[PDB]
């Protein structure tokens, strides 16, 4: 399993390793925090649908 | 020791105004040329440097970059390899580092 | 450190790296709360329906 | 009308307990008694009359029988809490209607709002000062005690008195006004010159 | 401090990463369990002392 962590490194040379995983081209235009916005914002969207539950009893929805 | 204690090495003058505490002036403060006068002065220098100070610049830039190295043995290696075999004391005179 | 650094001091290096998440929906929640506070101000003092 | 029963059920909540369905458990009023009303003694007489009619005025039957609590008041604090969360402004409005029938002057209302908002403002600054002390602690200065009311030989700053005199001379530091120097934008001159050198 | 309104005890775990290894849905599972045992403690006490 320790040799399985280095599988993608054996097929590559050192120059290919650096150009692949180290020298990632700079691109600072992405919306990285969209991952947190969709997850945490989903609580609010879930409440919109959850507030319309056809549960008859008010205290059941409580 | 008071927490808001400062030791200043230049003279300051404090304003004697109610409800406020600040430095209202500095003794013997001389106002120089304005931002526009400095701009016109700097443009005269940059214009001369653009017109008559660009010939043979690549050699001087290489000598200046070699002298920013950490050790002297690396500076000499830089002068010999990059600057066409220049001498340490001779290049330091061109750059103005010699007394 | 010898030429351009200061004294070598011992500190505790915090591995936890906090960062306030800059979100969009948090301002929606904030506006809703202030909308409730302002409506209560109107409900108590500027409601003439009775 | 046609949509009355559907809409009335949709608008308000009813009671689901059948506490009073059991006959003998029904209270006579001795569980929750009003103590200070001017008709207090008339309330006690009606409780006594209710107890006497249940036993045909042989109260020894009540002494031997079992006494029950008021089951109708069960979970009443939870039920009010859920109504307060369901519609907080509607709960506050109706619970304060009788109190709001007497409206104080514009001056008194302004004093309530002013002192209340002024107290919250000082609380917000007190919270921000606690973050300053935490940054001071992490910066390497251990802190004995707390607060900014220095007992020793230090200057204090009490906070802006919420009166127009000090509110005209002073104003709090707006953090959004502390900016990066605009000379940073002059580094973009390096980009324009590089683009021309590379023939872009 | 998670139950205080506008806490100023910034050094009491307010600015630290605090995870646990208990059951999640804390106020639904763990917190009621602590209250259930509380009711047992006092009901057992009332029965004993009386
Ligand atoms: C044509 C007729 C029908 C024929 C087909 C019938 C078959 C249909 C099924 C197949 C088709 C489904 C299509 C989508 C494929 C998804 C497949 C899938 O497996 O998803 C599993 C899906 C996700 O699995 P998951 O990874 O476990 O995520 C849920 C975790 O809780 C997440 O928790 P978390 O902590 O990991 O993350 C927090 C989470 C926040 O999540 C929560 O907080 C919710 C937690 C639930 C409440 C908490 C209490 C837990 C209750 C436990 C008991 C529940 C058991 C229920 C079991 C049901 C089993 C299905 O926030 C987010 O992660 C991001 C959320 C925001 C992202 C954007 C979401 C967009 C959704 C789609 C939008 C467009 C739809 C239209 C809008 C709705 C219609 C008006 O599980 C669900 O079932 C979610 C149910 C949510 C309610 C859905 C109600 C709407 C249903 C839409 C139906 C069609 C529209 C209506 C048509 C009306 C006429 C018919
Ligand atoms: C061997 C392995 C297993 C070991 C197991 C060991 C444990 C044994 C398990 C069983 C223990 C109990 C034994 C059976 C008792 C049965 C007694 C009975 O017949 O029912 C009486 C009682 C009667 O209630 P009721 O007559 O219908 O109405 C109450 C009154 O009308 C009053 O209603 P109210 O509307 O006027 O409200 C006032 C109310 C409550 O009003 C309140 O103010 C309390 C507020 C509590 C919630 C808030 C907490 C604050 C923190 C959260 C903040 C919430 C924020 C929400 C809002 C958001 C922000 C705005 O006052 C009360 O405290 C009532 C509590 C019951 C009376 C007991 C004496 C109370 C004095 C002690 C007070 C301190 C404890 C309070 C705990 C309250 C929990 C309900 O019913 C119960 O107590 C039900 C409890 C049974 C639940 C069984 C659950 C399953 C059991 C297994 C669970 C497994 C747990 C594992 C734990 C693991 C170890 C950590
Ligand atoms: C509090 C006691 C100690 C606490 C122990 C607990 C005691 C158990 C009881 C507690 C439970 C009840 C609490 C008291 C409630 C008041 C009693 C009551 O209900 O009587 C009915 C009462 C009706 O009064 P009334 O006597 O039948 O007839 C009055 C006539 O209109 C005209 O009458 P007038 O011509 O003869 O005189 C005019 C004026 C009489 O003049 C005044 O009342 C002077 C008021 C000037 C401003 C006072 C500001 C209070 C300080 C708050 C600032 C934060 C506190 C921390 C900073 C300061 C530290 C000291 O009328 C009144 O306002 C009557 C109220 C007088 C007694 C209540 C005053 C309480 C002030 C607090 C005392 C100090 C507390 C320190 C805090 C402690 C915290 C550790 O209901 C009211 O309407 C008056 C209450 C105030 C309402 C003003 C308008 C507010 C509108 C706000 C709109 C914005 C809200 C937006 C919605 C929010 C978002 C959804
Ligand atoms: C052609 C004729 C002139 C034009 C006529 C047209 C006028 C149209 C009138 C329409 C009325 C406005 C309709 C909408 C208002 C409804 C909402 C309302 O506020 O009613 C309050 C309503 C009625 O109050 P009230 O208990 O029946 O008392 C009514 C009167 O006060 C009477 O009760 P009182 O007799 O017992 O009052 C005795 C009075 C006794 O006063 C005196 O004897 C002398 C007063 C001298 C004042 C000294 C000034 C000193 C200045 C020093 C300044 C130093 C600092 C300056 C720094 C600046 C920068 C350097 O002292 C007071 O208490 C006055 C009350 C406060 C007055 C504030 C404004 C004063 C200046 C008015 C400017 C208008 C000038 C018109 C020209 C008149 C020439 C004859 O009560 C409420 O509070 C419920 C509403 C909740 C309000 C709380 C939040 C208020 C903020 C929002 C209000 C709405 C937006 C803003 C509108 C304007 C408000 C200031
Ligand atoms: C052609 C076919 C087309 C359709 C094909 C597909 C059909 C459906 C297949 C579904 C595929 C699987 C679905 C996966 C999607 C899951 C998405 C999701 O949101 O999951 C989140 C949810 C939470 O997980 P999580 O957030 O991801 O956290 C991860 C770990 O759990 C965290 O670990 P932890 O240990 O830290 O967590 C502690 C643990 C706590 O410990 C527990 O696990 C709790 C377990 C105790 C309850 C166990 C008994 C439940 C059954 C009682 C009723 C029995 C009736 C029959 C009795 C027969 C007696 C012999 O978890 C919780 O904290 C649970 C709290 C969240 C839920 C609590 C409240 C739920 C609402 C309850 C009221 C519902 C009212 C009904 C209204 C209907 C509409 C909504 O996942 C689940 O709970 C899985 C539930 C799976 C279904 C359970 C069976 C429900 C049966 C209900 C019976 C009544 C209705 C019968 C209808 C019959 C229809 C035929
Ligand atoms: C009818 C159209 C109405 C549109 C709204 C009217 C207002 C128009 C005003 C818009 C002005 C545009 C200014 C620029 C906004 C910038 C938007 C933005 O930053 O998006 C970034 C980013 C792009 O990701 P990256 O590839 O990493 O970044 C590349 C950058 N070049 O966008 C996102 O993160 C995706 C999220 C977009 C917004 C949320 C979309 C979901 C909204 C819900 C409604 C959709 C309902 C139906 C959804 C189907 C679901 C099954």
């Amino acid at each position: 399993d320790f040799a399985e962590l280095l599988r993608p490194l054996r097929s590559l040379s050192f120059n290919q390793v650096v150009d692949r995983y180290v020298l990632i081209p700079p691109n600072h235009t992405f919306y990285r925090n969209w991952t947190y916005e969709k997850f945490l914002g989903g609580f609010g969207l879930s409440y919109l649908i959850l507030r319309e539950l056809p549960l008859r009893n008010f205290y059941a929805r409580v | 020791m008071q927490n808001t204690t400062n030791i200043v090495h230049v003279p300051v003058h404090m304003g004697h105004t109610h409800y406020f505490d600040y430095i209202d002036s500095f003794p013997k403060l001389k106002e120089g040329p304005t931002l526009e006068e400095n701009h016109i002065t700097n443009q005269k220098i940059l214009r001369e440097q653009l017109i008559s100070g660009q010939q043979g610049l690549e050699q001087n830039l290489c000598l200046r970059n070699c002298f920013k190295l950490s050790q002297k043995r690396y500076i000499e290696f830089c002068l010999d390899r990059k600057c066409g075999g220049a001498d340490f004391q001779r290049a330091a005179t061109i750059l103005g580092y010699t007394k | 450190t010898y030429f351009y650094g200061g004294i070598l001091e011992f500190v505790y290096f915090d591995k936890s790296n906090p960062d306030m998440c800059i979100l969009v929906h948090t301002l929606w929640i904030h506006l809703l709360i202030l909308f409730l506070i302002f409506t209560g101000f109107v409900t108590i003092l500027f409601s003439f329906y009775g | 009308s046609l949509h009355e029963k559907m809409q009335t059920d949709y608008l308000w909540v009813k009671d689901h307990s059948q506490a009073d369905s059991w006959a003998k458990a029904r209270t006579h009023g001795y569980n929750y008694i009003a103590h200070t009303v001017p008709n207090k003694k008339e309330r006690y007489e009606m409780i006594w009359r209710s107890m006497g009619k249940s036993t045909d005025w042989e109260l020894e039957k009540f002494r031997l029988g079992k006494k029950f609590p008021d089951r109708g008041n069960k979970r009443r604090w939870f039920k009010n809490l859920f109504r307060l969360i369901k519609n907080p402004m509607g709960y506050i409005f109706w619970k304060t209607y009788k109190a709001r029938l007497a409206k104080p002057s514009l001056i008194v209302t302004s004093m309530f709002i002013g002192f209340t908002l002024g107290f919250i403002k000082l609380k917000a600054q007190s919270i921000a000062y606690s973050k300053k002390q935490y940054a001071t602690l992490r910066a390497g200065k251990n802190i004995e005690g707390s607060g900014q009311v220095h007992f020793g030989y230090h200057d204090q700053k009490w906070g802006m008195p919420a009166i127009p005199m000090f509110q005209l001379m002073y104003y709090e530091l707006p953090g959004n006004s502390i900016v990066v120097n605009p000379c940073r934008n002059q580094n973009y001159r390096l980009y324009f010159e590089m683009r021309k050198k590379l023939g872009i | 401090n998670s139950a205080l309104i506008g806490s100023e005890n910034q050094s009491d775990s307010m600015n630290e990463l605090n995870t646990n290894f208990s059951m999640t849905y804390y106020i639904l599972t763990v917190l009621p369990g602590k209250f259930i045992y509380w009711i047992y403690e006092i009901l057992h006490t009332f029965f004993v002392v009386c």
